[PDB]
């Protein structure tokens, strides 16, 4: 989402979570996991999700299939000037022909 | 050893002449041709009333009936709006034609032995076979 | 062994580790078509 | 993965590009004609 | 007169002399037909390979705050006698009003009701929705926006 | 194709008969090339059912051009 | 014995346009030409008035 | 109009209304039908 220029192919092999590591028989398991539920039961988890990782910068896979703004048409933009500067001499050729004929 | 299943019904019957939606939209815009052609005639009046509409019909059908060259420049600007809109119309209609011609086909073809409508069958699923076979 | 989650008052019950993950969703149906008001390359080609 | 709906009907909400401002530029052409009428005064 | 020729007008133009005039007309006519072909080939290519987006994430706020704004036919779902009812009622169920009329005990009745359109939306646990979405009647798409 | 070709012969015979009121061979090819958007300055008729049936044929002209192009590009794919 | 293909494959020619579907737009050539005779009678009535 | 007759074929090839070469022979109009077809 952030930098650019990479993809993933899905296929979540593991499907796991991110717990918090403590020493065994701590007095700090139950109330801590209760606060984990409390942080889930207000959307504040989703609030920090917005404030940290919900920032899409580069485009998706989608394939807009194409766009046609300005860039590629320079190969056919030379058609307007490729012969108009020599048509002045073609006028000089025609007035030379009319001076002969 | 494979699975014998039954042919579907195609996306035929190409009577789609108005399925690109015209029966309201073409009917709406054909009257606004006339109602703006009459006021454009008044615009070239105050600076062929029944005749001025045929110029807009000529530019709408790419048909060389031409008699309504406007001496006001602004009605030529309105003709530029007409040739823009008519080319937009025929381009969008051709894109709807070719898109409806070839877009997709819905498919419920079973995979094989590893399909969940086979392995966990419904009441509607006779997936039986012959008797006394190696199957 | 029923398919139940916890809230904070489910202090009473004592889960094990969650084996599967799920969430709260809504269910709607399909529409037919999308909006694209004939103007895709119009600012793009407007540069030319 | 959300491939394609199928449609043949013209989106009448896509008609906003069709009644994109025809009548507004027609009103500017009317003000152009009124300014022509004041240029007849000059 | 030298503008409408890109759009194949009817429009009888003033025919010029046989000079560089009609030559540069044919020069412009090359760019006319090549722009008509390129724009049409793009336009039909936008009718294909296009993603079609629904609006279910914004209406998770908007139809929650304003269920009556667009249409009073906005028939909502429920999980009756469910823990999720209390959890939203404690957090995000100002639509625990307007929804007592929208109580359906028996999930498959609410299924066939919304399949005939007698419900607009149906809130539930995700996993049963996704599984029955994969078992939904053939190929009727019933998921939530982006999953 | 040969069906609409004889329809073009039919409407040219109508334009000969009912406008007994310039159409020997000119009524064929001038009123034929308009399906292909020709350059070809045709003899402009009276404002009658002539130009009406021209616009009627012009509907079938543009709808056949669109249909053939939509088929043809669909044969390049699939 | 078995190398006798009769019906078409899956292939999807994607389409064909021979004769059949165009009957819905084949009525455009006769839908107004039989009343245009009365439109000529209307026009000669108008020219007899005007 | 030997040098001029080519511009009619250029006119029918580019959909551009330069028209001066209406053929008095019917067969060259048939050749123009081949041009608009091609």
């Amino acid at each position: 989402s952030q930098k650019c220029d990479l993809v993933t192919t899905g296929e979540l092999f593991f499907r796991s979570g991110f717990g918090i590591g403590m020493r065994k028989d701590s007095p700090w398991k139950q109330q801590v996991s209760l606060s984990i539920l409390k942080s889930h039961e207000n959307g504040f988890m989703e609030d920090l999700d917005k404030t940290w990782v919900r920032y899409q910068e580069c485009d998706s896979r989608s394939n807009a299939p194409a766009t046609l703004t300005c860039e590629n048409m320079a190969g056919v933009f030379m058609l307007v000037a490729g012969g108009i500067v020599a048509g002045i001499f073609l006028i000089f050729i025609e007035i030379a022909y009319k001076s002969r004929a | 050893l494979t699975i014998l299943v039954k042919k579907e019904i195609p996306r035929s019957t190409l009577d789609s002449f108005m399925q690109p939606f015209q029966s309201t939209l073409w009917l709406l815009v054909g009257l606004s041709v006339h109602v703006v052609a009459v006021m454009l005639y008044l615009l070239d009046r105050f600076s062929t009333l029944s005749s001025a509409m045929w110029f807009s019909w000529g530019v709408l059908l790419n048909s060389g009936i031409g008699e309504g060259a406007p001496r006001s420049f602004s009605a030529r600007i309105l003709g530029m709006v007409w040739a823009g809109f008519a080319m937009i119309i025929v381009a969008s209609y051709t894109a709807n034609l070719a898109a409806f011609l070839v877009l997709d086909r819905p498919e419920e073809r079973i995979t094989g032995i590893n399909d969940p409508r086979l392995r966990n069958p419904s009441d509607k699923f006779i997936y039986a076979t012959v008797k006394q076979s190696s199957v | 062994v029923g398919s139940l989650t916890i809230n904070e008052e489910r202090e009473v019950v004592d889960f094990s580790v969650p084996f599967i993950e799920t969430g709260i969703s809504v269910m709607v149906s399909r529409s037919n078509g999308t909006v694209s008001p004939s103007a895709f390359l119009e600012p793009f080609s407007a540069c030319v | 993965e959300k491939n394609e709906v199928m449609s043949s009907q013209l989106d009448i909400d896509n008609m906003a590009g069709v009644f994109y401002m025809l009548g507004a530029a027609m009103a500017l052409s009317l003000i152009t004609f009124i300014s022509e009428h004041l240029f007849y005064w000059q | 007169l030298l503008w409408g020729l890109v759009f194949n007008n009817s429009v009888p133009v003033q025919n010029p002399k046989g000079t560089t005039s009609k030559i540069m007309v044919s020069v412009w006519a090359f760019f006319a037909v090549i722009f008509l072909a390129s724009y049409t080939a793009n336009l039909a290519a936008f009718m294909i390979q296009e993603e079609y987006v629904d609006q279910v994430s914004g209406l998770s706020d908007k139809k929650f705050q304003r269920p009556n704004d667009f249409s009073p036919p906005f028939r909502f779902g429920t999980v009756p006698n469910g823990s999720t009812e209390r959890n939203i009622r404690n957090n995000y169920a100002e639509m625990h009003a307007y929804m007592g009329k929208f109580n359906q005990r028996g999930v498959d009745d609410a299924l066939l009701s919304l399949k005939t359109g007698k419900l607009d939306a149906f809130i539930y646990d995700a996993a049963v929705l996704n599984y029955m979405a994969g078992r939904d009647e053939g190929c009727k798409l019933v998921t939530i926006g982006s999953g | 194709w040969v069906m609409m070709f004889v329809m073009l012969l039919i409407v040219s015979a109508v334009a000969v008969f009912v406008f007994e009121y310039v159409t020997i061979g000119k009524a064929i090819w001038l009123l034929w090339g308009l399906v292909f958007n020709n350059s070809v300055p045709v003899q402009n008729p009276k404002g009658t059912t002539s130009k009406i049936m021209v616009s009627v044929w012009a509907f079938f002209a543009v709808i056949f051009l669109a249909s053939y192009t939509a088929n043809l590009a669909a044969f390049m794919i699939q």
